[PDB]
C-alpha cells in the first residue's frame, strides 16, 4: 500500500503545498516573465553550451 | 487593381459583407424597438408596456439563417485555387473545408445555444449580438494568408471575446432574502476582464514583435514565400545566426501559448472559466479549440514547417514542464468550472504533444 | 539545434559525403619562425582539445554552476522567504558600499554555484569514467542517471524523497537516450541512405535492384495473402 | 504580402529580384534544390550581410599599415593620377 | 552607443520586463502598456527604415489604432474599479503576505474573538 | 449527366450539380466548359445576369417567406410594426442572399465554372479508376447531383 | 531458444578468411586527414634532394596508420570467436 | 509545404494576373500538336510555333501543371483500359459486399 | 503491408551481395527487413507453410 | 521486514544461479521457446472457399 | 451491412489497421500495384520483345510480375 | 519611482525622446503624428489620474526585496545572452568617405516623378494593398466602440 | 463517404508525385548528387523540366 | 518512402498526422457538447463546486448520461474518448516516439485519475431537484434530450462507424499538402 | 478485435460496482479497481498499437510472417507482461484486487475472479505465442514466485473471510 499509492498522494500532497490555489495578479505576471525569459535561457543553453 | 479590378478579388468577401450589412442593420433595428410614437389621429387597442423583455432567441435564429445561407453560398461556390485581394487572403480547398466544418460546428452549438435560451432567458441580446458578430468574422481565420491579416483577425476575435465576456449579467433573480440590507462584494467579472484584457495586451505584443523580426528577415509575411525562403536558408546557409531564428519561434510559440492558455501558463485560464456563465464557457471552449487550436497546430504543421526543426526543442520542453507542473496542480480543484478547465487544458496539452509527434 | 551532434555523427557517411568532420583535429602548428607572444598564444589549442580530462571537467563544473544558477536565479531565490532582519541589514549595507549590489548577489547565489559546479562536476567523471564501457545504452543510462539523480535527491532536496528522486532520474536518463543520445529529429543523414561500393557495375546493380524489389513485392500483405482480383 | 514597391513610391531595390526568384520557384518541380542562385541573389538584396562582411574585411586590412597615400582624383581630365603627382587644388603643394 | 536595431530590440525587452517590475497598479499598467505600444511603433518605424518596406511602416497606423483600442479597454476597466470595491493596488486585494509592501496588515473585522 | 438549359427559369439548378466534392480546382486545370472573360469586372459581370439569376432571385423571395415566419415565431414582447420592420429586413436579407447568388452563378458562367451552353473542343479525358460510387448513384436520387457520375 | 535454431549467415570469420583487405577499404575513408598529410609529406620529401636522414614522412605515416587501424582492429576483434563479452559485465 | 509545387505555383506577384482563356486557348492547340505528334516523351521542339504560343500565353506554374497532368494522363492511359477498368471495379465492390478470409496454410513466402 | 521501426544504433552496416554501406540508425523498413528483421526463429525455416505445420505437429507426435 | 523487501532480489539471484547451473547441463532454460512458430495448440487451421 | 459494404474488411479494422497506409492500396490494391509497377511493366514487354528477336535482358531477367 | 504623477511624467519624457530618435532617423511624419497621439493620451491619462489618485499617495512598495532577488539575476542573464543583432554595424565602422551611394541621383526618375507629398507610401499601402487590414482595423474599432458602451452601461 | 473515397484516391494519386519531389527535395546539403541520388536527382532536373 | 531503379514506392499517407488531430479534436468538443449539454438541461446555478456532482443524481436517464460521459471523458473504452487517445498512440508509434508515448500514457493515466475522481461525489442519498420549473412545474427540454440521446448514441456505439468519419478526416487532409 | 474485446469488459465491472456493491467503502475501491484496470489496458494497448504498426496486418500468421527485432520483441514482452500482470494481479498491484474482492458484492466478486483474470491470462497467452522473444523470462518467472510468497505469507493475517479467499 505504501509503496504503490501512498508514495503518489505524498508527492501530490506536498507539491501541493507549493501552489497557490486562488491565482494573484503579480503571481500571473512574475509566472509570464519567468517563462519566457527561462525558457529564451534554456533554449540558447542547449545552441550554444548543452 | 489601377487598370482593371477582377470580380474574383472581392468575390468571396461579397457574402462576408452582405451578412455584415444585414447584422448591422438588425441590430441597430433593434436598439429603437421601444420608440414607437402614437398619433394623436391613431387608437391604441391596448395600453403599451414599456417594459420589455424580448427573449434572444429571435437575434440567435437569424444568425443561425445567416450562417445557412453562408454554407450554401461555400456549397456553390467553384473556382480556381490562387491568392485574393493583393495575396492577402488564402483560397484554398483545405481553407474551404476548414471554414466549412468550423461554420457547421457553429451552427450545432448556436441552434443548441438557442434551444437552452428558450428554457430560462438568463442571457440578454447584447450577448446573442457579439456572439453573432463573433462567429461572422471566425471562419475567415482560415482564408489567412500573410501573418498581418493572421494577426489583424486575431486581435479582432479577441476583441469580440472581451466584448461578450463584458456582456456577462452581474446580478441574477435568486431567493436569497438574506442579503437585502448587506452588500456582497463579487469580484469574479472584474478578474476575468483583467486577466482578459493582460493577456490579450501581451500576445498582441509578442505577436507584434514576431511579425515585425520576420519581416525583416525574409522581405514577405505571407504562408508559402516564408516556408520556401527558410527551406533555401537551410540549402545557401546565407543567414547563419540560429540565434535570431531561435528568437523568432520562441516569440512565435509563447505568444500562442499565452493566447491559448497554454500550460505553465493556466492560472490565468482557471480563474478565467471560474466566474463565467455556463453558455460563455461553452462559446469560449468551441472559439479556442475548434479555431485557435487547430489554426496553431496549422502554423506549426502547414505554415511553419520549415522552421519545425527549431520549433521541436521549444514543443518538447513545453510539454515536459506542463506534465510535470499541472499533474500536481490536476488533483486540488474544488470547483465544476475549474474540472472543466483543467479537463480542456489537459486535452490541450495531450493534443500539443500529438502536434510535436507529427511534425517528425 | 542538434544536442550532441560532435558524437552523433556518422563518419563514413561524412567522409564519403565530405562534409567537415568535428571529429577532425582543431589545433594551432605554428612555425620556426613566429614571436614568443605568438607562440605562446598558441597555446589556446588546450581549450580545443576535448581530450584533455581537466579541460572536459572544467567545461562540465562551469555548465553545472551555470545550471545551478540559473535556478536559482529562475525559481531558487525568489521561493525563498529569508528573515526580515536580515533583509534590512542587507539594504543597510547595500546603501553604504559602492558595489553593494554584486557583494549581495555574491552572497546569495555563491551556495548554489557551487553545488552546481561540484554536482556537474561529479557527473561528468561519473558518465566518462564508470558508464562508458556498458553494452545496453538505455539500460546503462538508466542505471546512471537513476543512481545520481537518487542520491542527489536524498541530499540536495530531502532524504525523505528518494523515490521521487530516482523516478526523476530514469525519466532524465530515458530522455538522454531518446534525444541526447539518439539522432531523434536530428537526423545529418536522409532516411534509407546507403552507400555503394565494390564497383559494381550498372547492369549489375540493375539486376540485384530488381531482384531485391521482387522482395518488395512480398511486402504488401495481400501479395503474401494472395487475396488479390485480376484487373 | 510582397509590397516590392519603395519607400519614395517607387519599386523596392529587390523588386526584380524577387521577380526572377519567384519565376524559378514556380519553375522548378524541385526549386529547393535548383533556386540556389536567384535565393542567393535575393537574400543579398534583403539582407546585406555580404556588403556587411566585406566592409568587416575592408576595415580589417585598414587596421594593417598597408596602404599609405591613394592616387588622387582630378575631374576636369576625369582621372586619377598618383599622391606624389603634384597638381593644382592639392592639400599639400 | 549601441547600434539602433539593438538598442531598440533591448528597450523592446527591458519595457515587457520592467512592466512586471514595478508595483501592481491598474494604472501603472496601463501606462506601460502605452509606452509598450509606442516603443513597438518606433522598432517598426526603425525596421522599416532598415528594409524599405512600405507594409513595415504601414503597421504605425495599425499599431495606433490597437494601442488606443487597448488604452480605451483599460480606461474602462479601471473605471469599473470603483463600483468592485476593490482598490487599485492589485496587492491589497490579496490576503497572501508580502514583503515588497511595507505597511500591508489585514484582520477580521470582529471586536472580541472570543467571548468570556 | 445532362445539365438543365442555361438562361432558363431553373439555370441555379446546375450550380447544386458537380462533379467533384472539390471545392476549387487546380491552377492549371482546365475548366469543364469554355472561358468567356477570365478577366471579369463587376461591369461585365452585372451585365452578365440572365433569366437564372431572375429565377434564383424569385426562389430566394419565395423561400424567404418560411425562413422570415421561422425567425418572426421566436420574437416575444414586441410591437407589431416592430414585428413587421423586422420581417421586412429578413425578408430583404433574404432577397439580397439570392441576389449575390445570382450574381455569383453569373460570374460562374462567365468564367465556366458552371455550364453555360459552352463545351471545349477536345474533351478531357479522365478515366474513373476507383469507382465506388457509380453504382451507388446510378439506383437513387444521387446521380440527378453528380454530373457525369 | 536462440542458440538452438540454426545460423542463418556466415560472414568472413564465420567462413575462416581474413577480411582485413575489406576492413581496411572500408576505413580508408574515416581517416582522410592523415592520408592528405602523408601525402603532402611524401610529395616533399620527393621535392627535396639528398635531405638530411633526420627528414623522413615516418611519422605521417604512422599517424594514418594508428587511424586507419584504429577502426578497423577492434572491429575485427569483436567478430572473433571467444570475444564474448561475458555474463553480466 | 515548402516544396509543393502547387503551393508554389498558387503564389503571385503583387498584381500579377494570369488571362485564364489565353492560357488555355494556346496549352490547347499546344496539345493537340503534341499529340498529332503522339510520342510518349514531351519533345516541345516538335512544334515549335505552338510551345513558343504556350510559352509565352501559360505562365512557368501553369506550363509546369499542365505537364504534370499530361504526364500523369500518359501514364494512366498507357496502362489501363475503360473496360479492364470498370470489371475490376464491378468485382472489387462484389467483392466489398464480402468478407476476406484469413490465408491460413499458405504456400509461399 | 510489413512496416517497420526505425533503429537508433549509430552504426554503419555493410553489404557485400550489392557492395554497399548502410547505417543502422538510417535505414528503410525494406532494408530492415532484409538485414535487420531477416534472422530466423524456426527450426525448420527451409520448409513452407504448410510443411512446417506438418513437421510442427510430427514433431508433437514424436 | 528487511529479508522479506528484500525477498524479491534474492528470488532473482536465485532465479539467475538456477539458469545458470542449467545452462551448465543443458536443460530447459527460463526461455520463451517459440517452437510452434506460432501456431496456437489446437487452433483449428482450415481454409474457406 | 450498409455501413461495412465498402470495404472486404470490417470498419473497426479498416479504421485502426490502417494507420498512415495508402489508401489507395487499403481499398483498390491491385490498380496501386499495376500504378507502381509503370515503368516496370514497360521494361518487362521491351525485355519480352528483346526475347522474342533473341535478346535475353538479363538485368531485366528478374521483371516477370504476375500482378 | 512609485508616485503616477511621477511615472507619467517620465512616459510622457521617453515619448518625446522617442520622436526625438525618430527625427535623427529622418521619419519626422510618423514621429509627429505620434506626438500628437501620445499628447492626447497623455491629457487622458492626467484626467484619469486626477479623477483616480487626486492625492497621489502611492502604495508603500519597496523595490529591494524584489530586485535584489530574482529582477538583478534574471536581468543580468537575460542581457548576458539575448543578441538578435545578425549584421547591423555602426555608423564609425569605416570612413564615410568610402561611401558613395547617397551621392548617387535618378535625374530621369525625378522627371518621371509628381510626388510632392511623403504619405504617397502611407496611402499605398493603407489603402491599396493592406485594404483588407484597413477594413478589419474599421470593423474591430466599430465592435470596441460597441464594447465600450455595453462596458460604461 | 462515397464521393469522398473518391476524391481522396484522387487526391492521394495527385499527392504521389508530391512525396517524390519533396524526398528529391529533402536530400541532404551535398546528397542531392550522391550516386544513390544522382539517377533521381537529373530524372527531376533533366528529364521533369519541360514546362 | 523507398526507392528501387529509380522509380519510388511509398506505402505511406503524409495527410494521416492532420486527419488524426482532427479527429481528436472533434471527438473532444462532441463529448464536451455532450458534456455541457447536461448542464444545459439543468439549472446551471445548481453546479457549483467540484463536490457538486450529486446534483446529476436524478432521473435515471441524466444519471446515466452523465456517466457515461465523464467515462468517455477519461477516454476508456470503447467510448468516443478511447478512440482519440488509441489514434493517437496508433499514429505516435507510426511515428517511432517511444518517449511521446511514454509521456501521453502517464498524461491519460493522470487524467483518468483526475476525471474519476468526480464519480466519488456522483453518489446522493436520494433523488435530487437541479429541473427549472416552468408553469408550477419542472420543465424538461425534449429538443435537448433528443440531441443528448444522440450525442449518447454516437458516443457509446459510435466506435463502429469510426470508418466513414476516418475517411473523410483523410480526404480533408489529402488537399492539405495538394 | 481480441484487444477490444479486451477492454470493453471494464465497463459493465465499473457499472456493477458503482451501482450494486452494498457497501459504502466501495466506492474508492470501485474507482481504484477501475484505476488499475486502465492502466493495465493502457499497457496492453500500448503494446498492441507498437505491434500494430510494425508490421500492417491483422492476422497471426502474418505476425509468425515477420520477426521482431531484440528491443521490439524486449518491449513488447515488457509491456503485454506488465499489462496482463496488472490484469492478473500480480504483486505489487494486487492492492486493487484485494480491495475489490474486500468491497464488491458476492455476484460480481465471484464472476470477477472468476472470469476477468482468466481472460486477461487468456490474452497472455495468446499474444506471447504469437510474438517470438530471444530474452530470458527470469524476471517474469521472479515476480510470479514473489507475488505467490507474498499472496501466501498473509493468510496467517486475514480474520475477513473475503480477503483470505482474495489472498488464495
Amino acid at each position: 500500500e505504501y509503496l504503490t499509492k501512498k508514495t503518489i498522494d505524498s508527492f501530490i500532497f506536498n507539491n501541493n503545498r507549493f501552489n497557490f490555489i486562488n491565482l494573484v495578479e503579480s503571481k500571473y505576471f512574475l509566472q509570464i516573465l519567468t517563462l519566457i525569459l527561462y525558457l529564451f535561457f534554456i533554449t540558447i543553453f542547449i545552441l550554444f553550451y548543452i | 487593381m489601377l487598370l482593371r479590378l477582377l470580380v474574383s478579388e472581392y468575390i468571396f468577401f461579397l457574402p462576408v459583407f452582405t451578412n455584415l450589412f444585414i447584422y448591422w442593420h438588425i441590430f441597430f433595428k433593434n436598439n429603437i424597438n421601444l420608440v414607437n410614437k402614437k398619433n394623436n389621429w391613431d387608437k391604441s387597442i391596448s395600453v403599451k408596456n414599456i417594459i420589455i423583455k424580448q427573449n434572444p432567441s429571435f437575434i440567435i435564429r437569424l444568425n443561425l439563417l445567416l450562417n445557412s445561407l453562408m454554407v450554401l453560398y461555400l456549397i456553390t461556390f467553384n473556382g480556381y485555387s490562387s491568392t485574393f485581394w493583393w495575396s492577402h487572403f488564402k483560397l484554398n480547398n483545405y481553407s474551404l473545408y476548414m471554414y466549412l466544418l468550423v461554420i457547421i460546428f457553429n451552427n450545432y452549438f448556436l441552434y443548441i445555444t438557442e434551444k437552452h435560451i428558450k428554457i430560462l432567458n438568463n442571457y440578454s441580446i447584447d450577448y446573442f449580438f457579439s456572439i453573432i458578430n463573433i462567429t461572422l468574422f471566425i471562419p475567415m481565420i482560415f482564408l489567412s494568408n500573410t501573418l498581418f491579416t493572421f494577426f489583424f483577425l486575431i486581435e479582432l476575435v479577441s476583441c469580440a471575446i472581451f466584448y461578450k465576456f463584458i456582456v456577462s449579467k452581474i446580478s441574477f433573480k435568486n431567493s436569497n432574502y438574506k442579503d437585502n440590507y448587506f452588500s456582497i462584494f463579487s469580484k469574479n467579472y472584474l478578474n476575468v476582464l483583467f486577466y482578459q484584457y493582460w493577456s490579450s495586451f501581451f500576445s498582441s505584443v509578442m505577436i507584434g514583435f514576431c511579425i515585425i523580426y520576420l519581416f525583416s528577415l525574409t522581405g514577405s509575411t505571407e504562408w508559402s514565400i516564408i516556408n520556401f525562403i527558410v527551406a533555401s536558408n537551410n540549402q545557401i546557409n546565407y543567414y547563419t545566426n540560429n540565434i535570431t531564428l531561435l528568437f523568432i519561434c520562441l516569440t512565435l510559440i509563447i505568444g500562442f501559448i499565452i493566447k491559448l492558455g497554454i500550460a505553465p501558463i493556466q492560472l490565468y485560464k482557471i480563474e478565467i472559466y471560474k466566474g463565467l456563465p455556463f453558455l460563455s464557457i461553452f462559446f469560449y471552449t468551441t472559439f479556442y479549440f475548434l479555431i485557435f487550436f487547430l489554426f496553431f497546430s496549422l502554423l506549426f504543421i502547414y505554415y511553419l514547417s520549415a522552421l519545425n526543426n527549431f520549433f521541436w526543442i521549444i514543443l518538447l520542453i513545453i510539454s515536459i514542464i506542463g506534465i510535470f507542473y499541472i499533474i500536481s496542480i490536476i488533483f486540488d480543484i474544488n470547483l465544476f468550472k475549474a474540472f472543466l478547465a483543467y479537463s480542456t487544458i489537459i486535452n490541450s496539452i495531450s493534443f500539443i504533444l500529438l502536434i510535436i509527434a507529427i511534425i517528425f | 539545434m542538434e544536442l550532441n551532434s560532435s558524437a552523433k555523427e556518422d563518419s563514413h557517411y561524412v567522409g564519403v559525403l565530405g562534409y567537415p568532420s568535428q571529429h577532425d583535429p582543431h589545433t594551432l602548428h605554428p612555425k620556426k619562425h613566429d614571436s614568443t607572444f605568438t607562440k605562446v598564444y598558441a597555446c589556446r589549442d588546450m581549450l580545443w582539445d576535448h581530450h584533455w580530462e581537466v579541460r572536459n571537467t572544467l567545461y562540465a563544473g562551469f555548465k553545472g554552476a551555470l545550471l545551478g544558477v540559473a535556478y536559482a536565479s529562475g525559481f531558487g531565490l525568489i521561493s525563498k522567504t529569508v528573515p526580515s532582519i536580515v533583509l534590512k541589514k542587507m539594504f543597510r549595507f547595500v546603501r553604504n558600499n559602492n558595489f553593494g549590489h554584486i557583494r549581495i548577489m555574491q552572497d546569495l547565489l555563491t551556495p548554489y554555484a557551487l553545488t552546481g559546479f561540484g554536482l556537474g562536476s561529479v557527473y561528468y567523471l561519473y558518465q566518462h569514467n564508470v558508464w562508458e564501457n556498458r553494452s545496453n545504452k538505455w539500460l546503462a543510462e538508466v542505471l546512471s542517471n537513476a543512481l545520481f539523480f537518487q542520491v542527489a535527491t536524498a541530499v540536495c532536496v530531502n532524504p525523505g524523497f528518494h523515490i521521487y528522486g530516482m523516478v526523476g532520474g530514469i525519466l532524465f536518463g530515458t530522455l538522454k537516450y531518446a534525444f541526447y543520445n539518439s539522432s531523434f529529429f536530428q537526423e545529418k543523414e536522409s532516411i534509407g541512405s546507403y552507400t555503394t561500393f565494390g564497383d559494381l557495375s550498372e547492369e549489375e546493380r540493375k539486376k540485384q535492384e530488381y531482384k531485391d524489389y521482387i522482395q518488395f513485392l512480398g511486402n504488401y500483405h495481400k501479395v503474401r495473402n494472395g487475396q488479390l482480383v485480376d484487373l | 504580402s510582397y509590397s516590392g514597391y519603395s519607400l519614395n513610391g517607387g519599386v523596392h531595390p529587390c523588386l526584380p529580384f524577387y521577380e526572377r526568384m519567384l519565376q524559378c520557384a514556380k519553375s522548378e518541380a524541385l526549386p529547393i534544390k535548383m533556386c540556389t542562385a536567384q535565393t542567393e541573389d535575393y537574400l543579398e538584396c534583403h539582407h546585406r550581410k555580404k556588403q556587411y562582411a566585406l566592409n568587416y574585411a575592408i576595415k580589417k586590412e585598414l587596421n594593417n599599415i598597408r596602404i599609405v597615400a591613394l592616387p588622387r582624383y582630378d575631374e576636369e581630365n576625369d582621372t586619377f593620377v598618383p599622391f606624389s603627382q603634384a597638381t593644382a587644388d592639392h592639400i599639400f603643394q | 552607443m549601441l547600434t539602433w536595431i539593438s538598442f531598440w530590440s533591448l528597450i523592446f525587452w527591458l519595457i515587457l520586463i520592467i512592466l512586471v517590475l514595478k508595483p501592481k497598479n491598474f494604472i501603472s499598467i496601463l501606462f506601460m502598456s502605452e509606452l509598450t505600444w509606442l516603443a513597438l511603433y518606433c522598432l517598426s518605424l526603425l525596421f522599416g527604415a532598415i528594409y524599405c518596406d512600405i507594409t513595415l511602416l504601414s503597421i504605425s497606423f495599425f499599431i495606433l489604432g490597437v494601442a488606443g483600442l487597448e488604452f480605451s479597454f483599460g480606461i474602462l476597466i479601471a473605471i469599473l474599479y470603483k463600483n468592485l470595491n476593490e482598490s487599485l493596488n492589485t496587492d491589497l486585494n490579496n490576503n497572501n503576505n508580502n514583503q515588497n509592501i511595507f505597511d500591508k496588515n489585514f484582520k477580521t473585522p470582529l471586536e472580541k474573538i472570543n467571548w468570556q | 449527366s445532362q445539365t438543365f438549359a442555361h438562361d432558363s427559369f431553373l439555370g441555379g439548378l446546375n450550380l447544386f450539380k458537380r462533379r467533384d466534392p472539390r471545392f476549387v480546382l487546380d491552377q492549371g486545370e482546365r475548366p469543364p466548359y469554355p472561358i468567356i472573360n477570365s478577366n471579369s469586372s463587376f461591369v461585365d459581370v452585372l451585365s452578365n445576369f440572365n433569366k437564372a439569376d431572375f429565377g434564383l432571385v424569385l426562389f430566394s423571395a419565395a423561400i424567404g417567406f418560411p425562413l422570415s415566419r421561422w425567425v418572426l415565431k421566436g420574437l416575444t414582447f414586441s410591437s407589431l410594426n416592430y414585428r413587421r420592420g423586422l420581417f421586412s429586413s429578413v425578408y430583404g436579407g433574404v432577397i439580397l442572399w439570392g441576389l449575390v447568388l445570382g450574381f455569383n452563378n453569373s460570374y460562374y458562367r462567365l468564367n465556366g465554372f458552371v455550364d453555360n451552353g459552352l463545351v471545349w473542343k477536345r474533351k478531357e479525358r479522365k478515366l474513373n479508376k476507383y469507382d465506388f460510387t457509380s453504382e451507388f448513384e446510378d439506383n437513387s436520387f444521387f446521380k440527378k447531383l453528380r454530373i457525369r457520375d | 531458444s536462440s542458440g538452438d535454431l540454426p545460423s542463418a549467415t556466415l560472414s568472413m570469420i564465420q567462413q575462416g578468411q581474413d577480411p582485413k583487405e575489406l576492413v581496411l577499404q572500408h576505413c580508408k575513408p574515416n581517416c582522410l586527414h592523415w592520408e592528405q598529410k602523408l601525402k603532402r609529406c611524401e610529395a616533399k620529401l620527393r621535392e627535396l634532394v639528398n635531405a638530411d636522414p633526420e627528414m623522413s614522412c615516418m611519422y605521417p605515416l604512422r599517424d594514418w596508420v594508428t587511424c586507419v587501424e584504429a577502426c578497423v582492429q577492434p572491429q575485427i576483434i569483436s567478430q572473433l570467436v571467444g570475444a564474448q563479452k561475458g555474463r553480466i559485465w | 509545404m515548402e516544396f509543393s509545387n502547387a503551393l508554389l505555383s498558387q503564389t503571385k506577384l503583387p498584381g500579377q494576373q494570369y488571362d485564364y482563356k489565353r492560357c488555355f486557348q494556346a496549352s490547347n492547340t499546344h496539345f493537340e500538336c503534341l499529340d498529332s505528334i503522339r510520342d510518349a516523351y514531351d519533345n516541345h521542339h516538335k512544334c515549335p510555333q505552338t510551345y513558343q504560343a504556350w510559352q509565352s500565353s501559360c505562365d512557368v506554374g501553369i506550363r509546369r501543371y499542365q505537364m504534370d497532368n499530361r504526364e500523369q494522363q500518359k501514364k494512366d492511359q498507357l496502362l489501363y483500359s475503360k473496360e479492364q477498368l470498370k470489371n475490376y471495379n464491378a468485382a472489387k465492390n462484389k467483392e466489398a459486399y464480402g468478407i476476406t478470409a484469413p490465408k491460413n496454410l499458405s504456400f509461399a513466402f | 503491408a510489413f512496416g517497420g521501426f526505425r533503429q537508433t544504433d549509430n552504426s554503419l552496416i555493410i553489404d557485400d551481395r550489392r557492395k554497399i554501406i548502410l547505417n543502422t540508425r538510417s535505414l528503410n523498413d525494406f532494408q530492415q527487413k532484409i538485414y535487420l528483421r531477416n534472422f530466423f526463429t524456426n527450426y525448420r525455416p527451409d520448409l513452407s507453410s504448410y510443411d512446417y505445420f506438418a513437421f510442427k505437429e510430427k514433431l508433437r507426435i514424436g | 521486514n528487511v529479508l522479506f523487501f528484500c525477498t524479491p532480489l534474492f528470488l532473482y539471484l536465485i532465479l539467475q544461479v538456477e539458469e545458470l547451473n542449467s545452462e551448465k547441463r543443458g536443460g530447459t532454460s527460463n526461455k520463451f521457446y517459440h517452437n510452434n512458430a506460432g501456431f496456437f495448440h489446437f487452433q483449428i487451421y482450415d481454409n474457406k472457399q | 451491412g450498409v455501413w461495412s459494404n465498402i470495404h472486404p474488411t470490417d470498419k473497426v479494422t479498416l479504421s485502426f489497421a490502417n494507420i498512415g497506409r495508402p489508401f489507395r492500396l487499403i481499398y483498390r490494391p491491385e490498380i496501386f500495384l499495376r500504378d507502381q509497377q509503370a515503368k516496370f511493366i514497360q521494361l518487362e514487354k521491351e525485355h519480352i520483345e528483346k526475347s522474342k528477336k533473341g535478346e535475353f535482358v538479363e538485368t531485366t531477367s528478374p521483371l516477370v510480375l504476375w500482378n | 519611482n512609485n508616485n503616477l504623477y511621477y511615472i507619467l511624467l517620465y512616459i510622457f519624457l521617453e515619448i518625446v525622446f522617442f520622436g526625438l530618435f525618430l527625427c535623427l532617423y529622418q521619419l519626422e511624419l510618423f514621429t509627429g503624428f505620434l506626438w500628437v497621439a501620445e499628447f492626447a493620451i497623455v491629457f487622458i491619462a492626467v484626467v484619469l489620474l486626477f479623477y483616480l489618485n487626486i492625492d497621489g499617495l502611492h502604495l508603500k512598495y519597496n523595490h529591494n526585496i524584489n530586485n535584489v532577488l530574482y529582477y538583478t539575476p534574471s536581468l543580468v542573464l537575460f542581457l548576458i545572452f539575448f543578441n538578435i543583432d545578425y549584421f547591423s554595424e555602426l555608423e564609425l565602422f569605416l570612413p564615410l568617405e568610402l561611401s558613395f551611394i547617397d551621392i548617387y541621383d535618378d535625374y530621369y526618375e525625378g522627371f518621371n516623378n509628381s510626388i510632392m507629398n511623403d504619405f504617397t507610401p502611407l496611402t499605398l499601402s493603407y489603402y491599396s494593398i493592406n485594404s483588407a487590414e484597413f477594413i478589419i482595423i474599421g470593423l474591430l474599432l466599430l465592435l470596441g466602440s460597441v464594447a465600450c458602451v455595453n462596458l460604461y452601461k | 463517404r462515397r464521393m469522398a473515397l473518391e476524391q481522396l484516391c484522387y487526391n492521394e494519386e495527385k499527392l504521389e508525385r508530391y512525396q517524390i519531389r519533396a524526398k528529391l527535395q529533402s536530400l541532404k546539403i551535398g546528397e542531392e548528387l550522391s550516386d544513390a541520388y544522382r539517377e533521381s536527382f537529373f530524372e527531376h532536373a533533366v528529364q521533369k523540366n519541360n514546362i | 518512402m523507398s526507392i528501387f531503379s529509380n522509380i519510388w514506392i511509398n506505402n505511406d499517407l503524409n495527410s494521416y498526422g492532420l486527419s488524426i488531430l482532427l479527429l481528436n479534436i472533434i471527438n473532444y468538443l462532441i463529448v464536451f457538447m455532450l458534456i455541457l449539454s447536461v448542464i444545459l438541461l439543468t439549472n446551471l446555478s445548481k453546479f457549483k463546486s467540484l463536490n457538486q456532482f450529486k446534483e446529476f443524481n436524478s432521473y435515471n436517464f441524466i444519471l446515466y448520461s452523465l456517466i457515461f460521459s465523464l467515462l468517455s471523458m477519461a477516454g476508456i473504452p470503447p467510448l468516443l474518448g478511447f478512440t482519440g487517445k488509441f489514434l493517437a498512440i496508433l499514429y505516435s508509434s507510426f511515428k517511432s516516439q517511444y518517449l511521446l508515448i511514454l509521456f501521453m500514457t502517464i498524461l491519460n493515466i493522470f487524467g483518468m485519475y483526475f476525471y474519476i475522481q468526480n464519480l466519488r461525489f456522483v453518489v446522493k442519498k436520494n433523488k435530487s431537484s437541479i429541473l427549472n420549473y416552468k408553469n408550477y412545474y419542472v420543465n424538461i427540454n425534449y429538443s435537448i434530450t433528443l440531441n443528448i440521446i444522440l450525442l449518447n448514441f454516437f458516443n457509446f456505439f459510435g466506435i463502429l462507424f469510426l470508418s466513414d468519419l476516418i475517411i473523410i478526416l483523410n480526404y480533408i487532409s489529402s488537399y492539405i499538402y495538394i | 478485435l481480441f484487444f477490444m474485446c479486451y477492454e470493453l469488459l471494464l465497463i459493465p465491472s465499473f457499472l456493477i460496482v458503482y451501482f450494486v456493491s452494498p457497501s459504502r467503502r466501495a466506492i474508492q475501491a470501485s474507482l481504484y479497481f477501475v484505476i488499475w484496470t486502465q492502466l493495465g489496458s493502457l499497457l496492453v494497448l500500448i503494446a498492441i498499437s507498437y505491434i500494430i504498426s510494425i508490421t500492417n496486418t491483422y492476422e497471426f500468421n502474418d505476425l509468425k510472417y515477420f520477426n521482431f527485432t531484440n528491443s521490439e520483441s524486449t518491449i513488447i514482452i515488457f509491456l503485454i507482461f506488465l499489462g496482463f500482470g496488472f490484469k492478473a494481479p500480480i504483486w505489487p498491484f494486487h492492492y486493487w484486487l484485494t480491495k475489490t474482492h474486500v468491497e464488491a458484492p458476492s455476484g460480481f466478486s465471484i464472476y470477477l475472479s472468476g472470469f476477468l483474470v482468466k481472460t486477461a491470462l487468456y490474452g497472455f497467452y495468446k499474444f506471447n505465442t504469437s510474438i517470438f522473444i530471444d530474452i530470458d523470462s527470469s524476471i517474469f518467472i521472479a515476480i510470479c514466485i514473489m507475488g505467490v510468497v507474498d499472496s501466501s505469507l498473509k493468510m496467517w493475517g486475514q480474520t475477513d473471510l473475503k480477503k483470505l479467499v482474495a489472498y488464495g
